[PDB]
């Protein structure tokens, strides 16, 4: 089939330092390669082909190489605009393969979420159901943890999370933690508090409220 | 300006079939290659095969040659591909591209389920709730109980970018999805600026739009 292998499968590199992806063919291939950048939620962009060849519109900042079975992708200057996924194909025979791709992340230093909580909503209580919703905004590096509390009860089990995509204005990430409670737990309860454990933190911080009405 | 235009998310019952539009403008239509790829979540991309727009030439990535139809109509300049016996297997965002991928579609979703479609409901996360905190406020709105993938979220009818982040949705143990989508805004401009959150999702024809005041 002509398999394009790519590697790494993940990198993560500061704004200011080079980055480089590889795509090693099963057989020879001459010069018929190409490779697309591809961030959270577009479609895939043309960026090179012929193996060296850049695309109208694209920096000098990436740079194809190589040649035969051994081709490489080069962000010669890693910066924000770069923050993305990124996957190598191969043209000179059918069927046209891609690569298995690699999500560049970008690495910075240390900063410490802003927690905000967030109650029910009177609407949602008459539905039967409660959402009890924390917020980790803005913070790196991506691992954090979150641990809920009310009446003073180490919830398990009840919560989920979602975290967003590297930004590219912060190369920061976010986090919600939802908690999803009955409107009999949640109205014979009071305080509710999300407990936020993060790197940047020199001790956890704690969001919480009651159920004030 | 070349615009490949793709059908909406489609919901498809298993064992059904589905056909999925690509309508282009902005170029001669019989002019290119038009190709069909597959996508899945941590997932490599896949070529389907092209079609040739002008001599009805078509072929096909072996793989796919059982399951994908390929077609086009000239006098509407659109390019079609018809899936057929659908399984959970042909979930996925399928893309239309032109004959050197120079040009994408949006894409459509693709979920092929025995589970019907449910619109979500949209419940306001009151700004800074009772306690007005300090410099910047957040707020935002929960989207949950929706199914299928995906669902469009704005606000202020798109007037509103700055400090917003939507969440990747997650599949609730209810087999329905749910996400927030927040934003940070400066805790004077509440009570006087109005945040409406505009919700959307295609495979119910869902349609909302939600003020989120101040908590009280
Ligand atoms: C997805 C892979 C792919 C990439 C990347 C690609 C790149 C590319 C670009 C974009 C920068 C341009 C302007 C041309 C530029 C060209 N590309 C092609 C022709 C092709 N190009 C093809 C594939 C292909 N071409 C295929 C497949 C054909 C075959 C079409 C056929 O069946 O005759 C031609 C010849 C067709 C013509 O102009 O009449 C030019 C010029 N090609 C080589
Ligand atoms: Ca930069
Ligand atoms: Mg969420
Ligand atoms: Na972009
Ligand atoms: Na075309
Ligand atoms: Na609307």
């Amino acid at each position: 089939e002509l398999v394009m292998t790519q590697t790494p499968k993940f990198m993560s590199t500061t704004v200011g330092d080079r980055v480089s992806i590889t795509c090693k063919a099963s057989q020879n291939v001459g010069t018929p390669v190409a490779w697309y950048q591809q961030k959270p939620g577009q479609s895939p962009k043309l960026l090179i082909y012929s193996a060296s060849n850049r695309y109208t519109g694209v920096p000098d900042r990436f740079t194809g190489s190589g040649s035969g079975t051994d081709f490489t992708l080069t962000i010669s200057n890693m910066q924000s605009e770069d923050l993305a996924d990124y996957f190598c194909q191969q043209y000179s025979s059918y069927p046209l393969t891609f690569g298995g791709g690699t999500k560049v992340e970008i690495k910075r230093t240390v900063a410490a979420p802003s927690v905000f909580i967030f109650p029910p909503s009177d609407e949602q209580l008459k539905s039967g159901t409660a959402s009890v919703v924390c917020l980790l905004n803005n913070f790196y590096p991506r691992e954090a943890k979150v641990q809920w509390k009310v009446d003073n009860a180490l919830q398990s089990g009840n919560s989920q999370e979602s975290v967003t995509e590297q930004d590219s204005k912060d190369s920061t990430y976010s986090l919600s933690s939802t908690l999803t409670l009955s409107k009999a737990d949640y109205e014979k309860h009071k305080v509710y508090a999300c407990e936020v454990t993060h790197q940047g933190l020199s001790s956890p911080v704690t969001k919480s409220f009651n159920r004030n009405e | 300006q070349v615009q490949l235009l793709e059908s909406g998310a489609e919901l498809v019952k298993p064992g059904a079939s589905v056909k999925l539009s690509c309508k282009a403008s902005g170029y001669t239509f019989t002019s290119y290659w038009m190709h069909w790829v597959k996508q899945r979540p941590g997932r490599g991309l896949e070529w389907i095969g092209m079609i040739d727009p002008n001599s009805g030439g078509t072929k096909y990535n072996e793989k796919f040659k059982s399951k994908a139809t390929l077609t086009v109509d000239k006098p509407s300049n659109t390019a079609y591909m018809q899936l057929s016996s659908l399984t959970s297997e042909d979930s996925a965002v399928y893309y239309c591209t032109r004959r050197d991928m120079d040009y994408w579609g949006a894409g459509t979703t693709v979920t092929v389920s025995s589970a019907s479609t449910k619109g979500p409901s949209v419940f306001p996360l009151a700004p800074s709730s009772k306690s007005t905190s300090g410099g910047t406020a957040a707020l935002g709105c929960l989207v949950k109980d929706y199914f299928p993938e995906p669902v469009t979220v704005s606000w202020n009818s798109g007037a509103l970018t700055s400090g917003v982040h939507t969440f990747p949705a997650v599949l609730q143990s209810s087999g329905l999805y749910s996400l927030s989508s927040v934003v940070t805004v400066p805790s004077s401009s509440l009570g006087t600026q109005t945040y409406i959150c505009n919700v959307n999702h295609k495979p119910s024809n869902t349609k909302v739009d939600k003020k989120i005041v101040p908590k009280s």
